[PDB]
DNA sequence: AGGGTTCACCGAAAGTTCACT
DNA sequence: AGTGAACTTTCGGTGAACCCT
């Protein structure tokens, strides 16, 4: 029984260093391979959590650093 | 349930993010028509009026003025 | 165990509608 | 004839499911 550090949901294990979801391997896969920059609407503390995880991308993408996924475990595009 | 900052144009209560900013359904739909329609406003004033929920409507120049001014995108208003 | 891809799907942000002055 | 509250539609990010060693 794992748990995302980052939103709460159920883990399938160790992701980029870090216990968490199919969803915040995915988005973090995303933002790595794409160099993507985001902006937080609010004050850079929105709640991430399973439900509320894809309302700010800032606060998702900064609490995946937090939590410690390391970006060099990201890979580049195969072909 | 959700909470969004004042509409950037008029301060009114925000229904969300309208062509980049927190924005109400007012100046959501104004600046979709100004843009759609091709519209060109004149100031009958000095082109220092000012916009809030009950002003919004006075002056449509001055009010497309702070549309473009707190940053909606006229290229995100779809033309065929 | 943990890197890589995939594509139905859903919701944010777009358009649409229509009383009301 | 313009406005705006309340709808309906769009389409690209999301992620459950699938590779590979
Ligand atoms: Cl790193
Ligand atoms: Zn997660
Ligand atoms: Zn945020
Ligand atoms: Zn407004
Ligand atoms: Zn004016």
């Amino acid at each position: 029984k794992h748990i995302c550090a980052i939103c709460g949901d159920r883990s399938s294990g160790k992701h980029y260093g870090v216990y968490s979801c199919e969803g915040c391997k995915g988005f973090f896969k995303r933002t790595v391979r794409k160099d993507l920059t985001y902006t937080c609407r609010d004050n850079k503390d929105c709640l991430i959590d399973k439900r509320q995880r894809n309302r700010c991308q800032y606060c998702r993408y900064q609490k995946c650093l937090a939590m410690g996924m390391k970006r060099e475990a990201v890979q580049e595009e195969r072909q | 349930p959700r909470i969004y900052k004042p509409c950037f144009v008029c301060q009114d209560k925000s229904s969300g993010y309208h062509y980049g900013v927190s924005a109400c359904e007012g100046c959501k739909g104004f600046f979709r028509r100004s843009i759609q329609k091709n519209m060109v406003y004149t100031c009958h004033r000095d082109k220092n009026c000012i916009i809030n929920k009950v002003t919004r409507n006075r002056c449509q120049y001055c009010r497309l003025q702070k549309c473009f001014e707190v940053g909606m995108s006229k290229e995100s208003v779809r033309n065929d």
